[PDB]
RNA sequence: AGCCAGGAUGUUGGCUUAGAAGCAGCCAUCAUUUAAAGAAAGCGUAAUAGCUCACUGGUCGAGUCGGCCUGCGCGGAAGA
């Protein structure tokens, strides 16, 4: 991944592909060849979950060599994952949906920890948990 | 910032650490970005942890005042950008000459780091590791 | 030019300025944030 | 009054008269004077020169850094010498130099014939760029805002002249 | 106050998820990493981005910033 000037951040769908009211000229306005991410991506799909908003970090070379960088789900959507409670702020403070613990939520954050910037795995599960309350979840303690 | 002593508080514990420890290097910045200090930081997130000091302080007599509590020798480094590279653990231990891979590594310049205490020396390349 | 009798900063980039004794606002962000009087 | 405070050196070989209130200054690039406001001091008494309120007035440091930044940018003058950068930006659009005179096409009805007054050594590296040199900052300034003044540069297209450092904001066409 | 640097990582944050991607409207506004950087300050985009900005380093070297109460002024102020 180069330097910022069709520098993007996407993938609203990951287990769908191609969502052009979503997405589409959000990095066609950029021009890339996204025909050639996607089957690239269906063998990036060998491994790991389905159907989530997971994100991605795409930066391109300068003659259409193309790169992504996918991470884990954000921490707003970790919370819809575990848990089984497809649902998040809307106004959360006041909106209850669930909770899960620290030992259940941990199950997935035992991968993405390396996968995320930081040091301290035992805090990198804190973005989520400080996101919880923000997305209307409870942590179960 | 607060008030004198919460200016002071950490020229207090800027030697209280350094008073067990005995050896440290300079690091600057003035191209490179926060994956810098993402990265290395994460090199000491391998290391020790959070607490490997990459503070920027060197003010004209800010570390100078902290200066005169340990190693005496550093009043002379009061110029432009230095930070003091703060390690304990292993006498000349593994950040030793990574600093000169930083001079390849995104850092483009490392503030012409050289290394002052025990090796007896100035310039002198940080070769004779015990491992 | 807004002509006003009270001028006051819109834009961050807005300043006061006492031309020849009259008070005007330049904002060198915004040419619809130029005025004067007051 | 930090401008004022701050003296200014004078290199080598730049003359220094100080007749009372007016000043001249011979250098390698030409020769300046400036006559100042009759509330400073200026000393010399040394290499450099340093600036002081005189007695009474009340805006005393006020004229003082102006007297500084005056004398300061006057003694870069003679040394270095000052250039301004222009560029035309534009279709067609032309510049030329005769002498003195700089000959510019503006997609005007007529040629527009600038001269210049007498310190300013104006050249055309290229058809659609202006660079001037001279001594006096105040006066490349000035002749820089009079060929700016010909066509400026319009926020839809950026044609114009320009400064070669200036910015310009445009705009869109309205929705049709 | 300039000047030379960083200004990010989670995270399009579920959502109005048609998308708002730190930048319309919701409500949160916590955590990584810290020298510090705001799920964001404003500009600019259909949507990103660009761009700076707070914040945080270096230099330089001293006062500086914003309210309050008042004295006297300025604009507001065009007619046969």
């Amino acid at each position: 991944a180069k330097k910022v000037q069709a520098y993007v951040k996407l993938q609203v769908a990951a287990g769908m592909a191609n969502p052009s009211p979503p997405v589409g000229p959000a990095l066609g306005q950029q021009g890339v060849n996204i025909m050639e991410f996607c089957k690239a991506f269906n063998a990036k799909t060998d491994s790991i979950e389905k159907g989530l908003p997971i994100p991605v970090v795409i930066t391109v070379y300068a003659d259409r060599s193309f790169t992504f960088v996918t991470k884990t789900p954000p921490a707003a959507v970790l919370l819809k994952k575990a848990a089984g409670i497809k649902s998040g702020s809307g106004k959360p403070n006041k909106d209850k949906v669930g909770k899960i613990s620290r030992a259940q939520l941990q199950e997935i954050a035992q991968t993405k920890a390396a996968d995320m910037t930081g040091a301290d795995i035992e805090a990198m599960t804190r973005s989520i948990e400080g996101t919880a309350r923000s997305m209307g979840l409870v942590v179960e303690d | 910032m607060a008030l004198n002593l919460q200016d002071k508080q950490a020229i207090v514990a800027e030697v209280s650490e350094v008073a067990k420890g005995a050896l440290s290097a300079v690091v600057a910045d003035s191209r490179g970005v926060t994956v810098d200090k993402m990265t290395e930081l994460r090199k000491a997130g391998r290391e020790a942890g959070v607490y490997m000091r990459v503070v920027r302080n060197t003010l004209l007599r800010r570390a100078v005042e902290g200066t005169p509590f340990e190693c005496l020798k550093d009043a002379f480094v009061g110029p432009t950008l230095i930070a003091y590279s703060m390690e304990h653990p292993g006498a000349a231990a593994r950040l030793f000459k990574e600093f000169a891979k930083a001079n390849a590594k995104f850092e483009v310049k490392a503030a012409a780091f050289e290394g002052e205490l025990i090796p007896a020396s100035q310039i002198d390349r940080l070769a004779t590791l015990p491992t | 030019m807004k002509v006003r009798a009270s001028v006051k900063k819109l834009c961050r980039n807005c300043k006061i300025v006492k031309r020849d004794g009259v008070i005007r606002v330049i904002c060198s962000a915004e040419p619809k944030h130029k005025q004067r009087q007051g | 009054s930090r401008v004022a405070k701050a003296p200014v050196v004078v290199p080598a070989g730049v003359d220094v008269k100080i007749n009372g209130q007016v000043i001249t200054i011979k250098g390698k690039n030409g020769e300046l004077t400036r006559t100042l406001n009759d509330a400073v001091e200026v000393k010399h008494a040394d290499n450099t020169l340093t600036f002081g309120p005189r007695d009474g007035y009340a805006d005393g440091w006020a004229q003082a850094g102006t007297a500084r930044a005056l004398l300061n940018s006057m003694v870069i003058g003679v040394t270095e010498g000052f250039t301004k950068k222009l560029q035309l930006v534009g279709v067609g659009y032309r510049a030329a130099v005769k002498g003195n005179v700089i000959n510019l096409s503006l997609g005007f009805s007529h040629p527009v014939d600038h001269q210049l007054p007498a310190g300013i050594t104006a050249e055309c590296p290229t058809q659609t760029e202006i660079v001037l040199k001279g001594a006096d900052k105040q006066v490349i300034g000035q002749v820089a805002a009079d060929l700016r003044a010909y066509r400026r540069p319009e926020p839809y297209k950026g044609k114009g002249v320009r400064y070669a450092d200036e910015v310009v904001r445009t705009k869109e066409a309205k929705k049709k």
